[PDB]
């Protein structure tokens, strides 16, 4: 009853705008907040494409997905609190050292 | 079908009820009455508890067909929960796992 | 048409159960109240009304009529949203108790995966009422409540998974099914009293509750906050009876009678829990939490497999 | 599941059980001398066991994962690749007053990353493997995150390779959509008579093209390379480049080997002009660089493109696979002898405040036997016969000739001649003038001195290379 | 199901429309766990059953309230950001948001021609799930085991205070 188009197309949406709050955004946490909104969007397009074809396949690759997304939402959490610490601000165009 | 459905019914009555009834209760709460730094332990915490998490997502989804998943399950399992285990030995032991040092 | 009538007293079924958790929560707050009186050699509240019952009523009323009061330099949506939060989350947890034969609001594959989804979510109820009111004491002692809470969400799923396990679904109906001859307390012990202290220590109960995240609000919003905590008791007690003693079954008295003698032991014992415990100190209630109670719903699980195809 | 699908996992099995051992060592005590002595044996004992996997023959252990001599070749890269790099680490980690442990077990889970991609035959254990190597990555990249440098270069590595992830993962996300199954043999089955070129596979074959060649430096994704290169510790700058780009562009050569739609005309072509992009833009920004890190990323991005070229011939040719064995070889040696020259004299980790400028000027008059490997390394990078990049350049180009990929044979011309210029310029600079003593660091000595002796006996007689990359062949 | 399922990704679009362009942190995160929210109830809408319980459980329940946490320790206020407002003039976003709408118009015409029966929408239940998780996918599961692994040594490497 639902078209596969509609979830993949939901899915683009939300992956081209965490694309976009990735790129204007000059504060390191809302960068990793698009991060976070591009791989939930990934994740719903493989929910998406495994329950049209009646497969456990699309809900494991949504488990590894969300698994990714933990160990990287820690990791650069982490990172963001280490800049924060050094540097005592989240501009990360001052993070702009190496060039050439 | 007719259970179902009416389920369905009562399930979402008692979702917009819920809802409803502490919006009401703070609207009402307005309403009537006369006027007049810290530190990286807790970040650490909360992403032990997310890794966690996530690997606890894992078991659940294991617990649910035992009987379905034969000895090989067990044993699958079983790898998973001592790499569980000892990443769990090696955060204690290296004092991630304590509030004072 | 009989399906209209049906599913309109499926409806009337599921408000009926969800006005008596919300009377039982604030009664129980009276109640507890009482029974702290009884444990502690006095009476407690007996004046207002026949034997205090009108003492609820008039806290109530007390809060609603309450000057409203929100912090100036301060967060409004936040604010506001935490207590609705606390509330509404364990209070939605409820849904999936099986009572008695023909008596359930939501009979979901999930179910024990709901309440899951609902303890998560309920952890953001402390952590924006600490940011919302603009005091670093309160937003300390909020992000110590919630680091605890994630200590013990952590192994709640597993202490439950030992229960699931042996039943082979989430489904909770399916659990009280599989209870028929031997109640889970038995076999599942570890994973009856890992659910315990779990269930005591995300409700931020006696002996798991810088100072408190709650000192802002007033009126009719620490209502909120109470009347949320003593329904998430009786929440937590219906899911306790239902998972590990059976639920609904019983040799001689009506089923809907089983289950409520078995919810009110085990809020009475919540209640003297709170009377007769001291409190640990901060770091002691993190390590029992995590070095103790995770390796044991871990070793729980594996057991109770083990065990399970053996067979 | 039967055991000799167990015989099949040995190098999984090993690196897993060599990290938890590492790891509860580490709970133990943490003694640097003997975690780092526990990795390298658990590694080599890895690369001896390849012996026992090939002894068990070659297999399909999972729906997931598929062994055959393919698969140990790479592995073999791989796990040389990381040993290579623990014995650049310790000298280095000698320096480091933070803890020291946690560089094993970093480089240990990425190489079974590493394996994994080396054995994957299925879109999540490709996606599984990437994100296998690329996490510790972000560890080890910013393992020494006090250095404003090695913040910077894991701060971008992160941002950049959690983007690239994303884009991998919603283009297997599309293909999936379409085809209904994640093997990789079935990626175009369901397709047929010409119309295999279908939008939907392309544009999720193009998703996954931009995670992996950000993951491969490939143009126009290759910007974060001289930063996260010059960034990241120089055992981490070996291990990424050597050990991520062998381990990708092998599941990357296998992916477009079972899959029907890898014989698209339309992907061949954005590849080819990937191909030429990069083997023209890494030979142009390298020309003017003091700085041996950023030129050997731009020189990476270079190498890779001649990979790439390598990889278009797949379906045409068919001394394709081999062409990369070969090429693959004779790259990791380098690239290996290369960055532990910059490593080991980057050692000592000398602290976050002070300078690790290489200053390769005059390095003969100090250090002879090393500037005698870096130059020649530089000779190998550059394709000059008498060494075993010439081999690989001479394989690529038999394959671009066999092909008809006249393009891509002029594009290897001009950027092998450019860089002749800033490879030459640095192998001559070692020679002008200029303004450890534990057995570690003589190591790894050992092991540029070894590695370029390898390259220079490759060099004058290829055969045995050539045989043991023909002896690997694949489930085809 | 379909009805629910329109709701519930236009709130999730709108919720994210929302995140990317606040100015405070907080709100931000508090439209993402909407947008997380609504996802769930897509997933359920789609008989992803155990996929939905996993988006409220993980995303929503751990990993949003990891950031929720780091943003309340850092205090953050907009540090010469908030009064600068440098994502909001069109001559610093029209860039990237003609770029992302040209992605996703070829990604929106590439998934326009393709074979559609219709999702069925029958519940794959958790049990299936778990069979399938340890049944043709161990090596999967072992291998994510030490993915989380991993990220945990990263994080507590970088994250401390000393
Ligand atoms: C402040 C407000 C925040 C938002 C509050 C909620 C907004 C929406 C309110 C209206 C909701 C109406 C009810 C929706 C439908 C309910 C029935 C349903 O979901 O049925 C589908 C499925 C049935 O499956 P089952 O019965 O197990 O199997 C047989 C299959 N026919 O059953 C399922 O899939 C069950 C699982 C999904 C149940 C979701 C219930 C709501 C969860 C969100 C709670 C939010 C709490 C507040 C915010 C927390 C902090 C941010
Ligand atoms: C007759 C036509 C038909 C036959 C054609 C045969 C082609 C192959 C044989 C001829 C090759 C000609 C190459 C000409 C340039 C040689 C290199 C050179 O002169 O380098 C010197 C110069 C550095 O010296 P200086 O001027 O001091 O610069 C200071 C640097 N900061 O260096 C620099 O400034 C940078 C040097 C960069 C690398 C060299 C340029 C390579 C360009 C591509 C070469 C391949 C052939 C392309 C076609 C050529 C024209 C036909
Ligand atoms: C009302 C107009 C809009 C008002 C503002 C927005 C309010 C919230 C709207 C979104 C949530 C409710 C969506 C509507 C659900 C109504 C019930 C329904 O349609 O159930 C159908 C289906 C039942 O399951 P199934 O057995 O498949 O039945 C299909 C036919 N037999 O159900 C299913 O399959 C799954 C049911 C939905 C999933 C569970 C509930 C998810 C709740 C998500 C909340 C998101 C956050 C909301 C934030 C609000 C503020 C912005
Ligand atoms: C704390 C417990 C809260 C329970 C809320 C729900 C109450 C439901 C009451 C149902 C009563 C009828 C049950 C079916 C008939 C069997 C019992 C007959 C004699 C009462
Ligand atoms: C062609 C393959 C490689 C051949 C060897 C390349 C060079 C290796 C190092 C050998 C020793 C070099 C000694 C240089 C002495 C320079 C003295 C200059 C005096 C003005
Ligand atoms: C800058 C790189 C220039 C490379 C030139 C390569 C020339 C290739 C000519 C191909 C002709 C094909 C005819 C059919």
């Amino acid at each position: 009853m639902i078209p596969l188009q509609h979830g993949l197309i939901l899915a683009a949406i939300l992956f081209v705008l965490g694309l976009t709050g990735l790129v204007i955004r000059r504060n390191l946490l809302f960068m990793l907040i698009g991060l976070e909104i591009m791989i939930n969007a990934s994740a719903l397009a493989f929910v998406v494409a495994g329950s049209y074809w009646g497969q456990t396949d699309g809900q494991v690759m949504y488990i590894l997905a969300i698994s990714l997304a933990a160990a990287e939402a820690s990791i650069g959490l982490a990172l963001l609190l280490q800049l924060h610490r050094r540097r005592q601000n989240l501009n990360i165009d001052s993070v702009s050292e190496m060039r050439g | 079908s007719t259970e179902v459905i009416a389920h369905h019914w009562a399930f979402a009555i008692f979702l917009i009820v819920a809802i409803g009834l502490c919006c009401l209760m703070l609207v009402g709460g307005w309403f009537l009455g006369g006027r007049a730094r810290l530190s990286a332990k807790f970040y650490l915490v909360a992403m032990f508890f997310v890794i966690f998490d996530v690997e606890a997502l894992y078991l659940f989804a294991w617990s649910t067909s035992i009987r379905e998943s034969g000895w090989v399950g067990f044993v699958e399992a079983a790898i998973f929960i001592f790499v569980l285990l000892a990443g769990l030995v090696y955060l204690v032991r290296i004092g991630a796992l304590d509030w004072t040092p | 048409s009989p399906e209209l009538i049906e599913i309109l007293l499926t409806i009337l079924k599921a408000v009926v159960i969800l006005l008596v958790v919300v009377t039982c929560g604030a009664f129980m707050s009276f109640g507890e109240r009482r029974l702290l009186g009884l444990f502690q050699n006095r009476y407690g509240p007996n004046r207002v009304g026949w034997g205090g019952s009108l003492q609820l009523v008039a806290d109530m009323i007390k809060m609603f009529f309450k000057e409203d009061w929100i912090p100036k330099f301060s967060d409004r949506v936040i604010f506001t949203l935490a207590p609705m939060i606390a509330f509404t989350s364990l209070l939605l947890a409820f849904a999936i108790v099986p009572v008695s034969p023909g008596w359930v609001v939501a009979d979901l594959n999930i179910g024990i995966l709901f309440f899951l989804m609902m303890a998560g979510l309920a952890v953001y109820a402390v952590l924006f009422a600490g940011w919302s009111s603009n005091n670093k004491y309160s937003l300390l002692g909020a992000m110590r409540a919630s680091a605890q809470t994630l200590s013990y969400e952590v192994f709640l799923g597993l202490s439950l998974m030992g229960v699931v396990a042996q039943a082979g679904s989430f489904n909770m109906t399916d659990i009280v099914n599989s209870q028929a001859h031997v109640w889970n307390v038995i076999p599942q012990f570890f994973g009856f009293i890992t659910f315990a202290i779990a269930g005591v220590a995300v409700c931020h109960r006696h002996p798991f509750d810088a100072d408190g995240y709650h000192i802002e609000y007033s009126g009719m919003k620490f209502g909120l906050f109470f009347v949320g905590e003593y329904i998430g008791i009786v929440t937590i007690s219906a899911l306790m009876v239902t998972l590990f003693f059976g639920g609904w079954q019983g040799p001689l008295l009506p089923p809907f009678i089983w289950f409520a003698l078995k919810t009110a032991f085990f809020m009475m014992m919540f209640i003297l829990i709170r009377a007769s415990l001291p409190r640990p100190r901060y770091d002691q209630v993190m390590s029992f939490g995590w070095k103790i109670c995770l390796p044991l719903t871990l070793i729980n699980l594996l057991v109770t497999a083990a065990v399970i195809l053996w067979q | 599941i039967t055991p000799q699908n167990l015989i099949a996992l040995l190098p999984l099995l090993i690196v897993g059980l060599t990290v938890v051992v590492v790891m509860l060592s580490i709970a133990w005590r943490r003694n640097h001398f003997l975690n780092a002595t526990l990795s390298v044996i658990g590694l080599n004992a890895a690369l001896v066991s390849l012996w026992f996997v090939g002894q068990a023959g070659a297999m399909d252990v999972t729906p997931l994962m598929r062994v055959d001599g393919f698969a140990m070749l790479y592995t073999g890269l791989v796990l040389l690749a990381s040993l290579a790099t623990c014995t650049f680490a310790y000298p280095w980690l000698e320096g480091y007053n933070d803890n020291k442990d946690e560089f094993y077990l970093l480089v240990l889970i990425a190489a079974l990353g590493g394996i994994l991609l080396a054995n994957a035959n299925h879109l999540a254990s490709l996606f599984l493997g990437i994100e296998l190597i690329s996490l510790p990555l972000f560890g080890l990249v910013g393992y020494a995150f006090r250095q404003k440098r090695s913040l910077e270069a894991s701060i971008k590595y992160t941002i950049l390779s959690a983007a690239a992830s994303s884009f991998l993962l919603f283009g297997m996300a599309l293909v999936y959509a379409q085809s209904g199954d994640l093997s990789f043999v079935a990626l175009g089955k369901n397709l047929g008579d010409g119309m295999l070129n279908e939008p939907l596979l392309l544009a999720g074959f193009g998703l996954m093209i931009v995670g992996l060649g950000f993951k491969l430096s490939l143009v126009p994704f290759h910007l974060w390379t001289p930063d996260v290169y010059q960034g990241a510790p120089a055992p981490v700058s070996t291990f990424l480049a050597t050990a991520s780009k062998i381990a990708i562009f092998g599941v990357v050569m296998r992916l477009f080997l079972y899959a029907p739609v890898g014989d698209s005309e339309a992907i061949r072509v954005v590849l080819a002009i990937i191909a030429f992009a990069s083997i023209i833009f890494g030979n142009l920004m390298a020309l003017s660089q003091t700085n041996i890190k950023r030129l050997l990323g731009y020189s990476s991005i270079s190498h890779l493109g001649y990979l790439l070229v390598a990889l278009i011939a797949l379906q045409t040719g068919e001394m394709s696979m081999e062409a990369v064995g070969v090429y693959l070889a004779g790259y990791l040696f380098s690239s290996l002898g290369a960055f532990g020259v910059v490593s080991l004299m980057s050692s000592p980790y000398r602290g976050p405040d002070a300078d690790s400028l290489f200053s390769y000027r005059g390095l003969f008059w100090h250090r002879p036997i090393l500037a005698a490997v870096m130059t020649v390394m530089m000779l190998s990078l550059a394709g000059i016969p008498m060494t075993l990049g010439f081999i690989g350049k001479f394989y690529v180009l038999a394959v671009g000739v066999q092909a008809h990929l006249w393009w891509l044979v002029g594009a290897v011309v001009v950027g092998s001649a450019i860089g002749l210029y800033y490879y030459l310029r640095v192998a001559v600079s070692l020679y002008l003038h200029a303004p450890p003593s534990n057995w570690q660091y003589s190591a790894g000595g050992i092991v540029v001195l070894i590695s370029a002796l390898l390259v220079l006996v490759l060099g004058v007689w290829p055969q045995p290379l050539i045989s043991i990359v023909r002896l690997a062949m694949p489930l085809m | 199901m379909e009805f629910a399922f329109y709701i519930c990704g236009l709130i999730a679009i709108l919720a994210t429309l929302r995140v990317i362009t606040h100015t405070n942190p907080v709100h931000a995160l508090l439209y993402l766990i909407i947008s997380l929210l609504a996802i769930s109830g897509v997933f359920f809408s789609l008989g992803a059953y155990f996929a939905g319980a996993l988006e409220i459980i993980v995303y929503a329940g751990a990993i949003m309230v990891l950031f929720v946490f780091v943003v309340m320790m850092l205090n953050l206020g907009g540090s010469e950001i908030e009064q600068e407002r440098q994502w909001l003039k069109p001559q610093v976003w029209i860039g990237p948001a003609i770029l992302s709408a040209i992605m996703l118009v070829v990604i929106v015409y590439a998934i326009l021609g393709v074979n559609d029966q219709g999702i069925d929408g029958t519940p794959i239940s958790a049990k299936a799930v778990g069979i399938t998780l340890f049944g043709p996918y161990v090596l999967a599961v072992e291998l994510a085991s030490m993915l989380l692994l991993a990220g945990l040594v990263v994080a507590f490497h970088v994250g401390r205070e000393e």
